[PDB]
């Protein structure tokens, strides 16, 4: 067992530094530490080898130390690629990871780009209406998203994504509305509202098609 | 270049047994420097190491004790690959599976560098439902979807399981303001996806779009034609 915080920001510039505390038996047994760097849905990259060693193709920006049970790594010139996942691990015959840390670059904040799709007559055909409203482009990761049908607000039918990490470090989400063909039918109206911060985006389509 | 080509995602039904692949290139299974190891990941469990395959003279295999019971960890001299086997798999199992090697430096100074190469993972979700490709089903451009010249189109990957789905455009060709969504597990317990490109408006009537989508899990691929109207 080896604990890491869970997440920590930083601004463009700044220096960061994980800790990575264990026991006798894990961190501090011997100096085989190494630190892993993981964007998401990728693969780890070893980034430092034995507490402080640089693999050929790491910047400076890349440093390590030890001191007693807590390895540690540091950030230095935050750049916005930095955001990933980090990992500490420790040899002692078997190997023991550090829970991971998520390195966040604090950027200015975004108004999202919202696209709202009616239903395509292919699944009309198929019995099945699906409204489909694309969010992209926003920062903080977090938004609210309502949905309306003739103005009314809507509740049934909706599904909504978490935010997830662009490779801008910007966010990303999506919400489906699931209709029957005939409710489609039924109004002439359908919305789709993104809120975030201060700012609403609507967007409406009608079956007129 | 030393590569680790893996095992193709899929899913494992429950009690069964978990079965991957590790193909080196570049390296040698039975390395003096090294040693093939198996590592999974979970968002909850973290980075998990589960057991090592080794030859010095002899062949070798460390394991985990969370797994020392369930796992075989088998070279191929022939093949030039390593496998893993997990038994009497739960949802617990579920996770994506990464083969790794473990390198250390033989020359001059003695390194221990880690794990140095890692595959690309494959992603392993062990459940009781079974299998089912997408519909795919197009999101046409319309001069609604415009905003500035600029049209959005895409190709919803509706009703699909297990994961993961992966969506290329124009097969692979077209990579430049594609965005694709990643998916909502509906209440039926299925997923559903959406993968849009931005596009001139003035390339609608010259330049066909095709969204290729491929479930392997259902040895599946859907290459769908995305027009206007």
């Amino acid at each position: 067992v080896v604990t890491q915080p869970a997440s920590v920001s930083g601004s463009p510039g700044q220096s960061i530094t994980i800790s990575c505390t264990g026991t006798s038996s894990d961190i501090g047994a011997y100096n085989y530490i190494s630190w892993y760097q993981q964007h998401p849905g990728k693969a780890p990259k070893l980034i430092i080898y034995e507490v402080s060693n640089r693999p050929s193709g790491i910047s400076y920006r890349f440093s390590g130390s030890k001191s007693g049970n807590t390895a540690s790594l540091t950030i230095s010139g935050l750049q916005a690629e930095d955001e990933a996942n980090y990992y500490c691990s420790s040899y002692a015959g078997s190997i023991s990871f550090g829970g991971g840390t998520k390195v966040t670059v604090l950027q200015p904040k975004a108004n999202p780009t919202v696209t709202l799709f009616p239903p395509s007559s292919e699944e009309l055909q198929a019995n099945k209406a699906t409204l489909v409203c694309l969010i992209s482009d926003f920062y903080p990761g977090a938004v609210t998203v309502a949905w309306k049908a003739d103005g009314s607000p809507v509740k049934a039918g909706v599904e909504t994504t978490k935010p997830s990490k662009q490779s801008n470090n910007k966010y990303a989400a999506s919400s489906y509305l699931s209709l029957t063909p005939e409710q489609w039918k039924s109004h002439r109206s359908y919305s789709c509202q993104v809120t975030h911060e201060g700012s609403t985006v609507e967007k409406t389509v009608a079956p007129t098609e | 270049e030393v590569q680790l080509q893996q095992s193709g995602p899929g899913l494992v039904k429950p009690s069964q047994t978990l079965s991957l692949t590790c193909a080196i290139s570049g390296d040698s299974v039975s390395s003096n420097s090294a040693a093939w190891n198996w590592i999974r990941q979970s968002p909850s469990r973290g980075l998990e190491w589960l057991g090592r395959t080794y030859y010095r003279s002899k062949w070798y295999n460390d394991y985990a004790v969370s797994v020392k019971s369930r796992i075989t960890i088998n070279p191929d001299t022939s093949k030039n690959q390593f496998s893993l086997q997990l038994n009497s798999v739960t949802p617990e199992d579920t996770a994506v599976y990464y083969c790794a090697r473990e390198e250390q430096q033989l020359v001059h100074d003695y390194y221990y560098y880690g794990m140095d190469v890692w595959g690309q993972g494959t992603m392993v979700t062990v459940s009781s439902a079974s299998t089912k490709g997408p519909s795919v089903f197009p999101l046409a451009p319309s001069s609604k979807s415009t905003s500035g010249g600029t049209a959005a189109l895409g190709c919803l990957v509706k009703d699909y399981f297990p994961e993961p789905v992966t969506v290329s455009w124009n097969s692979g060709a077209l990579t430049s303001g594609v965005h694709t969504f990643p998916a909502v597990l509906q209440s039926s317990g299925l997923y559903s996806l959406s993968s849009v490109v931005t596009v001139p408006s003035s390339s609608l009537g010259t330049q066909t779009y095709i969204c290729n989508v491929n479930h392997k899990p259902s040895n599946t691929k859907v290459d769908k034609r995305v027009e206007p109207k």
